[PDB]
């Protein structure tokens, strides 16, 4: 029987605070399927193959066919303007600097290679070699041919990789260069570390904490992509949503390829056969059965064609809309960009397809503290202006609520409104005055 | 059948006579008089494509063939009477196959009529349609430095459409008499 | 510039009209006129070609409707963004970057449209840059000093506080800088005097 997980219990009582007192940077993943491959197939020799009089009673059909090539065509425009408004979201062509210091931070892993002849970053070349294409439109001169041989074919796609390539690493220079304003805007360069200062400072986290655990954050960073680039790649089915498409596509193109085969109660499957061995008043007849029957296949074929295409548009208007809010900003809709409380992300190209790599802050080590709503120091009220009232014993303290770090209770962070008999479980202790 | 009978290159077992594919179709048959391999492709073929522009403007068009070395579309000619286009006077070889009829150029502009493998022509400047490779922005190259932080000082209200459908047209039909007109 | 809902319209008017072209396809019987096959054929020859149109007829029939069914659901997909649209953009600001248009949001209108909605998004652009140098804190008394909202900017000789979207610069008083521990632990401080007011 299925076990839903390890059973848990917390410690629920209505006068106690767990205050993390360390963090955690988590670098996650997230593929998101973009596009698929753009089939084209022609009517007149896929069903009636050398066969004039064939092609002169396919005349009667007739309008069919215009349907057939009018969905595929929009299915493919479909697939390049996906890819348009997933990647092409960039006004300039964003360099990344000559020298590469970005306070301790370390993207050589995602950052393009002029090493290789192509600029593709170590995991993108991973990926890329990781899931298996099969031929993408090239030239002819295996299973291909079988199908190019009956009027199926896959147009290429107008974005070629490299130039994909070339918008990823504009947006990778972009926000690591410049921050969140490129994207709204002009770009306005930044120093790094101020930049993930400001993201913190963007998740309740003052950015004291960061200008004081630099080093740390810089390290569990670095580990963190060396260990994501060593878990996608030694973990074979961590990108199947990607090979899914290709073994889709490929799949209904051999159903639709050696359907071909059947003679749908006709006397045989090749039509000569029909018009040497038999009588052509009724030979009319069982070739046009034969031909409602391939119609009937065609018509099949683009209509999980066409459903596909609609369940790949909508994977990448969300991919858009990923790349949009987390990518070029910081998100507060949780579980959006990445378990925990997001950070950055950084968007790495892959075929048919794209990979986020969503980085988030994770508090790691809790402690019981006892809290109060206010205190009450001369007859009067005192919330906290930003934090909480903990306290480890009679010391009553006032921290931050995402990162344990004690003050003094003053009346710079405290704010007064009323007087200490209204509020249910305010606690008398003494408010410094500067 | 009907197609090319071309010379074989694989092999067949002793008593093999006809080849087949993977949907059933003869590949290769065993010549009747001498025992040799002989193997049944159809006579190449490919999609014809056009680009053009609007007739408002102009009427001379480039043709896109796919999948095409180009060394066989004048081998498949007309003959075998727009020769133009067969045969080679602005020939440019893409992924895609090789547009007749549009010139390359080694600039690049913004994309106008896609062709495809980054490849899209247009219709320029003593006027032809040209053929060149897409250009992906400006280029650009912020000045990072770890103690530089640029503010702006002035701002612009700007404000854009963005238009959406929400609703379609609501139709009805009359199966009875559509399917069988009274 | 509004091509979109023309697309739509032009896509029903093509679909519901090459039913009517339909019609004209003799679909492998003699003829595509019911009166003439069934005032030339005995009863059972008449039933054997008619069967032919019928099965051609709903064929197309279907072929249409699957169709419209989804075109229909690309439609209402589009349909539940403009809500959307209109919830969180029309009736409140937004924080989603580029939901509302490009740049920080402001405002919206919407405009009704024939079988449509066009919004009009109000947001904000900076224009006109200038470098600064900047510094992560302020040692003063040895303490560390970090800017409570805002960035630190030295025009060459003194050191401001200002805004971070509008170039607004601030003498540094104790009243806008908090401060964190001792100066010997953050990288980049500078010295400079924090005012007391
Ligand atoms: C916080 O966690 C890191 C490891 O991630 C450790 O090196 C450090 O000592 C911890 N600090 C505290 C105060 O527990
Ligand atoms: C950054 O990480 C890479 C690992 O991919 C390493 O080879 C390189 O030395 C690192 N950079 C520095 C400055 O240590
Ligand atoms: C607080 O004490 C309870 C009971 O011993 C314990 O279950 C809980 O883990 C403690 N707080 C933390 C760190 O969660
Ligand atoms: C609680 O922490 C405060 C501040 O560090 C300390 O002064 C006090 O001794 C601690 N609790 C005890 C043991 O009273
Ligand atoms: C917490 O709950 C218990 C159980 O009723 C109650 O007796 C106690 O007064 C509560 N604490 C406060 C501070 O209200
Ligand atoms: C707080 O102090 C006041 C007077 O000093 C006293 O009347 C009240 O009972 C005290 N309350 C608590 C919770 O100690
Ligand atoms: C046909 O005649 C030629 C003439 O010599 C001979 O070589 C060949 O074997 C004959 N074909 C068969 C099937 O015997
Ligand atoms: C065929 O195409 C290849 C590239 O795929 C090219 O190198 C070659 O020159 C072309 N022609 C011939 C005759 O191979
Ligand atoms: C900026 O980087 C350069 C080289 O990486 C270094 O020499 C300089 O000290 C840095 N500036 C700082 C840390 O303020
Ligand atoms: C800001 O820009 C506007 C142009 O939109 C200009 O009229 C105005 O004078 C500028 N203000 C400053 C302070 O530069
Ligand atoms: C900032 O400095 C860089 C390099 O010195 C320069 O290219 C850029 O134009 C400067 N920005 C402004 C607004 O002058
Ligand atoms: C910087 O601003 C101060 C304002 O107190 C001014 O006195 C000084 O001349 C300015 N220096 C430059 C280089 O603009
Ligand atoms: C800041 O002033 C202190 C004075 O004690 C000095 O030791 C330190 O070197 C100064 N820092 C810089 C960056 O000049």
């Amino acid at each position: 029987t299925m076990s839903l997980g390890a059973e848990n219990s917390v410690a629920y009582s209505n006068n106690s605070i767990a205050i993390p007192t360390n963090f955690t940077i988590s670098v996650t993943t997230e593929i998101l399927p973009v596009s698929m491959t753009k089939t084209s197939v022609d009517c007149t020799m896929y069903i009636c193959g050398d066969s004039t009089e064939c092609s002169n009673l396919l005349l009667q059909y007739g309008s069919f066919c215009t349907q057939l090539k009018r969905a595929l065509t929009g299915i493919a425009v479909e697939q390049d303007k996906n890819t348009q408004e997933v990647f092409a979201q960039v006004k300039q062509i964003y360099k990344t600097p000559p020298i590469k210091y970005f306070g301790g931070f370390n993207f050589s892993q995602i950052l393009p290679d002029p090493s290789k002849p192509s600029k593709r970053s170590p995991i993108e070349d991973l990926l890329f070699n990781k899931v298996t294409l099969a031929d993408a439109g090239f030239i002819k001169q295996d299973l291909i041919c079988a199908q190019k041989f009956k009027g199926l074919t896959v147009l290429p796609p107008l974005l070629t990789d490299e130039m994909i390539a070339q918008y990823t690493s504009a947006l990778l220079a972009g926000t690591i260069t410049s921050g969140w304003t490129f994207g709204a805007g002009p770009a306005l360069q930044i120093p790094f570390p101020m930049q993930m200062a400001y993201r913190f400072n963007g998740i309740g986290v003052t950015q004291n904490v960061l200008y004081e655990n630099q080093k740390l954050i810089a390290n569990q960073f670095n580990s963190a992509i060396g260990k994501i680039q060593d878990s996608l790649s030694s973990t074979p089915s961590a990108l199947g949503k990607l090979q899914d498409v290709v073994n889709h596509n490929a799949q209904a193109l051999n159903t639709l390829v050696k359907q071909l085969s059947s003679k749908f109660g006709a006397i045989s499957s090749v039509l000569n056969d029909i018009f040497s061995r038999l009588d052509p008043p009724e030979a009319e007849v069982q070739i046009d059965r034969l031909i409602t029957g391939r119609l009937q296949s065609l018509q099949t074929y683009v209509t999980q064609q066409l459903i596909r295409a609609a369940e790949i548009r909508a994977s990448a208007n969300l991919a858009a809309t990923k790349m949009s809010e987390c990518v070029l900003g910081q998100s507060k809709r949780v579980d959006f960009c990445g378990k925990g409380y997001h950070l950055m992300s950084f968007p790495q190209s892959a075929p048919h397809g794209v990979v986020f790599l969503h980085v988030t802050y994770v508090p790691a080590q809790e402690k019981n503290f006892t809290t109060a709503p206010a205190i009450c120091h001369d007859g009067k009220a005192h919330f906290p202006r930003e934090g909480v009232f903990v306290s480890n014993g009679t010391h009553w303290f006032v921290t931050q609520r995402n990162f344990y770090e004690p003050q003094i209770i003053t009346t710079d962070n405290t704010f007064v409104s009323g007087n200490c008999d209204v509020v249910i479980g305010i606690v008398n202790n003494t408010v410094y005055d500067p | 059948g009907t197609g090319v009978l071309t010379e074989s290159n694989k092999k067949f077992l002793p008593f093999q006579q006809f080849g087949r594919d993977i949907a059933d179709t003869t590949d290769a048959v065993r010549d009747p008089q001498t025992l040799e391999i002989l193997d049944i492709t159809p006579c190449s073929f490919g999609g014809v494509s056009v680009i053009t522009p609007g007739t408002n403007t102009s009427n001379q068009v480039a043709v896109l063939y796919q999948g095409v070395n180009c060394t066989e579309v004048p081998v498949a000619i007309h003959a075998d009477t727009w020769r133009v286009y067969s045969t080679g006077s602005n020939v440019f070889q893409t992924r895609a196959g090789c547009l007749i009829g549009a010139e390359y150029v080694n600039n690049s502009y913004e994309c106008d009529i896609p062709i495809g493998a980054g490849i899209c022509a247009s219709y320029q400047t003593s006027q032809s349609i040209i053929a060149y490779t897409m250009s992906l922005g400006a280029e650009n190259s912020v000045a990072y430095s770890n103690n530089s932080i640029a503010i702006p000082t002035n701002f612009t209200i700007s404000v854009t459409t963005e238009i959406l459908p929400v609703s379609m047209t609501k139709t009805s039909v009359d199966c009875t008499m559509y399917i069988c007109g009274d």
